[PDB]
């Protein structure tokens, strides 16, 4: 429940854009540069429960 | 596809041979100059009165 | 034309691809390399203007004829021209502005038009500055100089400068998709 | 400097030559000899330029100082003008006096340290050995007959090396165009002639680098051979 | 023409430092010709790296006033890239002033309020971007002096490390998070 | 039930940036650097229950 | 500056790659290997500590301006400074720290910054330091010793030395996703 | 300066085994110009492969006393990495003297306990890290002094193999369970 | 692309032609020297009195 954007330095899209445009704003990045951070146990979620 | 030369040593004197027959560094018309040896190519001698 | 202070520094970077700084570029029958950049650098300008950018497409201007030619001219500082909404209808031919739906030249009023106007080196950002010097030694690089490893690295990097200009043009001039238009502009008033 | 040498002849292998000063006129043998050695004693071959063989007179050694009063006008025949001069022992004592400011004539004296009662002394002048190697650049040889080298293209050296034989300390100094260095080689770590290879590093354009060696230091110096290690892209093709 | 400054001798001299030796007090165009040369191209590249627009050289809200005789407001050289505030920006230069695509008109009464981006100098940028510019630098006269494939590799390789770590000083340097600090989402986390 | 997170060394992304982020706080870093530690018996698990 | 007893072995080490030791460095216009290698190492040094490291962050340091002139001042010793929460509000202008909010440069009282300052090749982890050495004797190769193979050799073992400080910068100060970040300290208390 | 050890003498010998041919009790820089200076990159490898961190060099509980006049704890060069025992550790040197980068201050009253790692020789090191840093040092020397391919191959894949083998041995020193002897799941297997 | 030779003779003489003209081993000025054939370049013989 800790949402981080990774951003990846190596690309083109950069945070001073994603945020400060309002909603339905074009803006110039490509999709695979943001992602985010998730937590991968799974076999270890589904063994725990 | 990129040539280069290096005409090195203009002591040549004229040649009215044609384009495809010279030597290199001859030239086609040369007035008032002096072809030394190891110094290049000179004015001449000014003609003192 | 006249020196410019801009222009002179954008030919010689032209040069500083290849070579030495020429000097203020004020003679025509001069310097054949500084003429010729010259002449490359104006091209570059003329086609990178072309293009459409949204602080180039002077949106609703309204041009007028003569007063005794009847007839408004069309000129090569006009780069390209349409018309508001859609299906334009306005050529040119013989250097005149052209209706090819009225089958008519002389106009009596004047006449609204999406036009482009042709600017200089000055006048541009910087942005497109850049982009026009590197396009231009581009150019200048397959033209005369021709060297293999300076023409794949002057790719890469127009390829880089038109990726920062896109980013200009899509910053300059917020575009929104559901807000801004005029389709869905109306679809979302509740 | 302001030495004029008014003759010159050679007997098989001496090359006696009158030279002329600004206050007197010389004599003198230039001996071709290898590894010999000129006067009696000299352990090394001391390169002097004048080469007297003196010994100390009785007094000269003042008991309050510590320094004894050798005066050139007696070591030789007469005055000398400007110049550096070596003072040699038979041990490995090297001791150098620098020129006065007139130079010879207001100080006509050389004060050598030490108590020097009788002691067989080598005083000399000091060569001014020069040498630049060439303007380092592609050298190759076209087939037999002819050297043509190579212009074309930008060459980056990197460094270069003087390959020295059974030789004693030099000073190689590398000029730019608007720097300089001076990159000295010392002894082989007495005496001490080495036999190695001092690799320098020269940076530049190869157009605009000049290298050149100087040696003053009264020992043999044998450069035997050079060499050097660039870079050199060239924006073109030959045909 | 400029002067001298303590820390853009030893950029340049890190332009040289690809190629060649180290030159000391540059002063002159006729001291060496391949450092006024790289420092020419030290300065273009100073312009560029800055046109990108970073998130302390975007001077938010900016005012400028014109003259107060001449009724007009100087665009510059030194001005790099000016936008309007919130969207549609309608400031655009002809003839050396800023002017207005949509009023259609170049005399205003009051000021103007714009996102800017000045030049600065090569100092009064972070080590970061000091770094990347050399290293682009380096590159630019690498292949417009001394064109080698193995010194453009290792320097094209270097110059992503170097846009790597400035991208990482940019996303560190106001820091941007996605639900508490933008426009939209702001107003929908309101309870 | 033990969570590690293995960062790898090799990338870019570092752990005083995620922690310290408040929640949506943009960052830098590629995803495939921080994974987690699982403990991969699932024949085993499934053969001794 | 002053000879360090560490740091000619660093400039040792970055010849270790092309030929012979040098020694004591002390003097401007001398042996140009060795100055021009200790410019690579203070390069390298200058930014290695840039990308940021939990011991060269000193956290909450505060700085204060001078009394007389009123004007706290930026230098090149202060490497990459940061505000300490978020949206920092200084940048460097003139050589002097100035507010890009507040549209200010005269402080009265202190300033609250995360600072990054400038240290030697010594008071730095071994870790780093050879880290510093391995990558300025990649550079020092680059641009000197044109050799392919001990270019090969040295971005390899770059590339495990960086392996190397990342495994100590994630062994010095444990960072744990639950129990020590700002977020999810809260959302775990009963 | 150091003094030889009967040890230290055949691992310099299997340097220049590699490249060259074996010298005997080295005793000078002007012996041979290979000896010393394959000494000297065996020195380096030596503080370096101790940099790692290994189960039976980082002392765990160590208590480092400051001077009892001075009031000041000596950072040195002989300290190879310095870190606190349980997390988020507070200590770095500045000057030549440890100092907390939170308490913000370099007086130490009483003492100092430390997870440190100090420098050991090319002796007191197990064999396995003495053949891995033999086999590491001469993939130096090869690289910078005779660079040849085949060798250089041989030597990484080898490298490779002696690191394989003491990674070995520290998975062997000090044994490591994950469910009987950690800090987190000792205490949630306790019935 | 890391060249290399060996100038190895140093016999040669002073000559003041261009850069782009000489022989290998020559120099452009030499003082107080000595080439002899074997023996590379000595100090020249040291004038007793």
């Amino acid at each position: 429940s800790k949402v981080i954007g990774l951003v990846n330095p190596a690309g083109i899209t950069q945070p001073r854009r994603l945020t400060k445009a309002q909603t339905g704003d074009f803006v110039t990045g490509r999709p695979e540069d943001i992602s985010f951070l998730q937590l991968e146990k799974q076999a270890d979620f589904t063994v725990a429960k | 596809a990129l040539i280069s030369q290096s005409i090195k040593n203009l002591k040549g004197g004229i040649s009215q041979q044609p384009d495809i027959l010279r030597y290199p560094d001859q030239g086609s018309r040369q007035v008032n100059g002096w072809s030394s040896e190891t110094e290049g190519l000179q004015k001449r001698p000014p003609l003192v009165f | 034309n006249v020196e410019t202070a801009a222009e002179l520094s954008a030919v010689n970077d032209i040069l500083a691809s290849i070579g030495e700084p020429p000097v203020s570029t004020l003679e025509g029958d001069a310097n054949a390399d500084a003429a010729n950049a010259r002449r490359i650098l104006n091209k570059i300008n003329r086609q990178i203007q072309s293009r459409g950018w949204t602080f180039n497409i002077e949106e609703g201007i309204t041009l007028l004829p003569d007063v005794y030619s009847n007839l408004i001219v069309y000129s090569d500082d006009y780069l390209s021209l349409m018309s508001t909404s859609g299906q334009s209808i306005y050529v040119n031919r013989g250097g005149y502005v052209y209706d090819r739906t009225s089958q008519s030249d002389r106009f009596d009023s004047g006449i609204t038009v999406n036009i482009i106007r042709l600017r200089d080196y000055d006048e541009m950002p910087e942005c497109f500055r850049y982009w026009i010097v590197t396009k231009a030694s581009r150019q200048f690089n397959n033209r005369f100089f021709g060297a293999p490893e300076v023409e794949g690295v002057l790719q890469e990097e127009e390829d880089e400068a038109r990726r920062l200009c896109m980013e200009y043009e899509m910053d300059y001039g917020g575009y929104n998709m559901l807000d801004g238009d005029a389709f869905t502009s109306g679809l979302l008033t509740r | 400097e302001n030495v004029q040498v008014l003759a010159c002849q050679s007997i098989s292998s001496d090359m006696y030559v009158i030279l002329r000063n600004e206050f007197n006129t010389f004599l003198a043998r230039i001996s071709f000899t290898k590894n010999a050695i000129d006067l009696q004693g000299e352990p090394y071959r001391a390169f002097m330029d004048m080469k007297i063989r003196y010994t100390i007179p009785s007094g000269t050694y003042n008991d309050d100082t510590f320094t004894t009063s050798i005066h050139i006008p007696t070591i030789y025949g007469a005055n000398f003008g400007r110049g550096k001069i070596t003072v040699l022992e038979p041990d490995g004592k090297i001791t150098v006096f620098e020129q006065p400011t007139a130079g010879w004539n207001s100080d006509p004296w050389l004060r050598l340290s030490g108590n020097l009662e009788g002691r067989m002394v080598y005083i000399g002048f000091n060569i001014n050995f020069v040498y630049e190697f060439s303007k380092f650049l592609i050298k190759q040889t076209a087939d037999d007959g002819s050297t043509s080298t190579e212009d074309i293209g930008r060459l980056q050296l990197r460094r270069a090396w003087v390959n020295y034989e059974n030789s004693g300390t030099f000073d190689i100094y590398v000029e730019n165009q608007s720097s300089n260095w001076k990159y000295t080689m010392a002894g082989a770590r007495r005496l001490n002639l080495g036999t190695g290879q001092y690799r320098f590093p020269v940076v530049g354009n190869a157009k605009f680098n000049t290298v050149y060696i100087l040696s003053d230091e009264t020992t043999p110096l044998n450069i035997i051979g050079c060499g050097w290690e660039g870079n050199y892209l060239r924006r073109s093709s030959g045909i």
